[PDB]
This record gives C-alpha cells, sequence and structure tokens, in this order.
C-alpha cells in the first residue's frame, strides 16, 4: 500500500510480468500486464477498480490519480524496472506521436517486456504515463496517461 | 496462477541519470483493441 514503483510477479518458478506504481492508496499498471486480474500485496489482496484496454490502462483500490503531462521540450525519466535489476533512471527528450486525436509524448527506449508498466517522471518526479503500449520503426514507446 | 508485487524503488527523479535514445516523429493511428500502428 505504500507509495512507489513495484514489479508485478506472476507464478513453477516465478516470473516478473510488469511493473506499476502505487500513489494515494491506488495501484496503477498496464491493462496488458494483468488483464484485470487481482493482485496479491502481502496477506492483502487488490482488486481492480477501473480499466480501459484502449488505453490499456488499469487501477486497482480506487481511480486512476497520475494526472501529470510531458511539457512537450523537456527531458524525461523512465523509472525502469527491469526483471532481475535494480530500479534505474533513464533521461531522454521524448519524441511525438502525431495522432487525429493530438499528439502524445514518446520514448524511443527497447527495455524487456517485464519492464511494461515502468513510470515515466517529469522533472518534479511526477508521473506523466507509463511505458510499454507502443509501435515499432527499433520500439517506440507512447507515454500513457490516463484521466483523473 | 497468482500475481502479486514487490516494491522496487521510490518514485523520484535521479540527477546522475544515465541519457540516451532519439526522439522521433511519427504518424500514427490508434484501433480499438489498443494497438498504434504507423500511418502514412
Amino acid at each position: 500500500t505504500t507509495d512507489g514503483v513495484y514489479r508485478v510477479m506472476t507464478r513453477l518458478g516465478s516470473t516478473q510480468v510488469g511493473v506499476g506504481v502505487m500513489q494515494e492508496g491506488v495501484f496503477h499498471t498496464m491493462w496488458h500486464v494483468t488483464k484485470g486480474a487481482a493482485l496479491r500485496s502481502g496477506e492483502g489482496r487488490l482488486d481492480p477498480y477501473w480499466g480501459d484496454v484502449k488505453q490499456d490502462l488499469v487501477s486497482y483500490c480506487g481511480p486512476w490519480k497520475l494526472d501529470a503531462a510531458w511539457d512537450g521540450l523537456s527531458e524525461v525519466q523512465l523509472l525502469a524496472v527491469p526483471p532481475g535489476e535494480r530500479a534505474k533512471n533513464i533521461q531522454t527528450l521524448p519524441g511525438i506521436f502525431k495522432t487525429k486525436d493530438g499528439d502524445i509524448g514518446a520514448v524511443a527506449l527497447d527495455y524487456p517486456a517485464g519492464t511494461s508498466g515502468s513510470p515515466i517522471l517529469d522533472k518534479s518526479g511526477r508521473v506523466i504515463g507509463l511505458y510499454g503500449n507502443g509501435v515499432v520503426i527499433s520500439y517506440v514507446s507512447a507515454i500513457t496517461q490516463g484521466k483523473r | 496462477v497468482d500475481m502479486y508485487i514487490e516494491r522496487a524503488g521510490d518514485i523520484t527523479w535521479e540527477k546522475d541519470a544515465e541519457v540516451t535514445g532519439n526522439s522521433p516523429r511519427l504518424d500514427v493511428a490508434l484501433d480499438e483493441s489498443g494497438d498504434f500502428s504507423l500511418v502514412e
């Protein structure tokens, strides 16, 4: 329940299927990581509360809380949590997904699939979106943010 | 199959961060299944 970035694990043997963000008592990750499954946290259970396949997002225990957005000019940091590796910050200037519905920041960074759900941060340390839904041109991830 | 979470860190900016990656500008479409695809 403590604020922070978390590995999402599954069990012959354990593997890391993704990453998520605890903030304000709500767990945020990408739909394709959990497919909405309930999550164990210690002796507790986290149940899904909101989700959307088109945004590829899911929240547990309450509504989506993350609302900061890329400012369109500044460098950002991916707080990548790869399987078997300590959480690490990768700084980058995002590119842009141009869509009919507006521009979305995108990061041209390619980490293992179990890194999906890792947060992208602005200079104030606020989560501007999650990593792991994108396109190949070399993989480029949207900076996927929900609505608060 | 049970899924569980393990804390891995604080959400914090790091001054001594490695810096890498390009900044491509791409035209894309987003379909109903959440899949992005390139557009020309």
